[PDB]
């Protein structure tokens, strides 16, 4: 399962990294995807789980042939979104519980990079490129 | 149970003094007492002078410590570290040997209070001129006294 | 294909008849758009290579907004599913 | 999963006030690496010194030694909510929650023991009291300096302050609504008598 684009969005609705794993334009496309999503969690629209104290994947929704998920970390705030293709997925249960896989993945080298304790305290083109660096290294 | 207690170090320089009496727990307990300066540079004497005979006439590969020694009336059960830190004490004999006592001393009481006690210092022989027996900087922990009475209580 | 169609369907409707009743109930009226959600969703995603999924598509949302017809949350459930319709109307025609 | 031992760890912890003075003394024994001499300075000898120096010194010392309480506490807390995941929520649902996860989850991960009672006024401050606390529990100067003992010790309490700042931040409230103030103004109630006769009281206000 290859991920279209991963954003990460803090509580204060700072987008840190919109990467793709690189078509010129669709950066474009994935990044209004991403502001798209960024307004599903303040919403009574989808109940969020705020059950056993766990974080739970939803599908947020599906435009322009990217079926996209999100989870929060209400703890912190902080907004995952990943987005994939339809033709890539056959929508069994081991594929729903792969991709929380890849969202726990993707979240432990957030918090991994976040606490390496050299970042002086908020120098974003940093945190970036680390980032950037490592979902290299795993989606490869 | 015992008589004294009697801590050196690596600089040659005795660094705790405790002197017993009748068999009454709260015994004439003089602390660092000048008084008692001249009977223990003798005490070391003994044990460095013992030790080395000890040594010098060795086998084996492990370089051997005296456990005890013991003369007509008393004897001296005496532990020595790695470090340079050795512990030393006068009792009667009514027991084959102290090796835990002192060792549980040096793991519970002076490790804990004066190793790990950054308030206090450690090689007590500060910046030369004491260095070599001539000083006295001896312990006066609060913890480390009290402690240490309330151990050897049971046993005098 | 009659093995998994018609059961999708008739579970389905049987799903959100006895599940949810219409008329108010705002939290009936978010269970149904879940419901309706997890359905698309799920006969987009493995229907696919059939060649008439579009044009069942289409349909079948402007059908079922026909529902959601007589406040905010009624509102943005309605734009929502146009948004479906617009957006699977635009992958058929392009 | 992996440990270390306590004993390393808790020497390392309390080997922050000397670092504390030292670096300020550099900013403002003679002895050899391989080629060139470095100044080293006994760790003991700072305590007295910081003790002993000046006021504005001291305020400088105290704040840079706020300062790694900060970083541990706000780099230790996205660890503790990724493994115990707690119940809270970001900014704030009660103040009461987020204590009570403090005093459950970090004390017993920094410290052996879990923090004692906890007072709280339902609008204002809070008050964490720990009775006998651990990384404190060997140090001593005398039988009679009694009283030089609690002005002396004064700067060892500031780590802890600095982590509760800093649990505090990276939860909500950020480290300008948040005032704490640590003393050692408790008693040894009812509890048996430790090494160290006084506790400590860790006075937390937020807004």
């Amino acid at each position: 399962l290859r991920p279209c684009f991963v954003s990460l969005i803090d509580e204060s609705d700072k987008p840190i990294l919109i990467y793709v794993p690189n078509e010129m334009n669709d950066v474009l496309k994935y990044n209004v995807l991403s502001n798209i999503s960024l307004d599903y969690f303040e919403s009574a629209l989808v109940e969020w789980h705020s059950l056993d104290s766990k974080p739970l994947l939803k599908s947020i929704f599906q435009l322009e042939g990217v079926s996209v998920f999100a989870m929060l970390i209400k703890q912190t705030g902080l907004k995952i979104v990943i987005g994939f293709e339809q033709k890539s997925l056959s929508g069994a249960d081991d594929e729903f519980e792969a991709i929380n896989q890849i969202f726990e993945t993707v979240r432990k080298i957030y918090i991994r990079v976040k606490c390496n304790p050299l970042l002086v305290s908020g120098d974003e083109k940093s945190i970036i490129k680390s980032l950037e660096r490592k979902f290299d290294e795993l989606f490869i | 149970g015992i008589y004294s207690f009697w801590i050196f170090d690596r600089h040659c320089n005795c660094i705790f003094d405790r002197e017993w009496t009748l068999a009454s727990n709260s015994a004439s307990g003089t602390i660092n007492s000048k008084q008692n300066e001249e009977d223990a540079k003798l005490l070391y004497g003994m044990i460095f002078s013992l030790r080395s005979i000890t040594q010098k006439l060795s086998k084996g590969s492990v370089k051997n410590d005296i456990r005890s020694i013991s003369t007509g009336k008393y004897r001296v059960h005496t532990y020595c570290t790695a470090s340079g830190l050795w512990f030393v004490l006068l009792s009667d004999f009514k027991q084959q040997s102290y090796t835990q006592v002192l060792q549980y001393i040096y793991s519970h009481i002076y490790v804990k209070y004066v190793s790990n006690n950054l308030l206090s210092p450690y090689d007590f022989a500060e910046n030369e001129n004491e260095m070599r027996g001539q000083g006295t900087r001896k312990i006066t922990n609060r913890n480390f006294i009290s402690v240490l009475e309330s151990f050897l209580a049971p046993m005098v | 294909t009659l093995d998994k169609f018609q059961l999708h369907k008739y579970f389905f409707i049987r799903r959100l008849r006895l599940l949810k009743l219409e008329d108010q109930t705002l939290t009936a009226f978010v269970g149904a758009f879940q419901l309706i959600k997890n359905f698309i969703e799920s006969i987009s995603i493995e229907y696919r290579k059939s060649v008439r999924l579009l044009e069942f598509k289409h349909y079948f949302i402007t059908s079922m907004l026909s529902y959601f017809e007589f406040n905010p949350l009624l509102c943005e459930i309605k734009a929502e599913l146009l948004m479906l319709k617009r957006d699977n109307w635009v992958q058929g025609v392009m | 999963l992996p440990k270390v031992s306590q004993s390393v760890y808790q020497m390392l912890l309390n080997e922050m006030v000397p670092l504390a003075m030292g670096i300020e003394r550099q900013i403002s024994r003679l002895k050899i690496e391989e080629h060139h001499t470095v100044d080293i300075i006994r760790s003991h000898n700072l305590i007295h010194e910081l003790y002993k120096a000046d006021e504005e010194e001291k305020e400088k010392v105290l704040a840079r030694l706020r300062n790694i309480g900060f970083q541990i506490g706000l780099k230790l807390s996205e660890l503790l909510i990724f493994s115990n995941n707690p119940n809270l929520k970001f900014k704030e649902m009660d103040l009461l929650l987020i204590m009570k996860f403090i005093c459950r989850d970090v004390w017993k991960q920094i410290f052996g023991k879990q923090i004692d009672n906890l007072k709280t006024n339902h609008r204002g401050t809070f008050y964490l009291l720990d009775y006998d606390y651990r990384p404190i529990q060997s140090f001593s100067l005398e039988e009679d300096a009694k009283n030089e003992e609690l002005k002396m010790i004064e700067p060892f309490l500031e780590i802890p302050v600095g982590i509760i700042r800093g649990v505090l931040s990276s939860l909500g409230y950020s480290s300008e609504e948040v005032i704490c103030l640590a003393s050692f103004i408790d008693r040894p109630t009812d509890r048996p008598k430790t090494a160290f006769p006084k506790g400590v009281s860790f006075h937390v206000q937020v807004t």
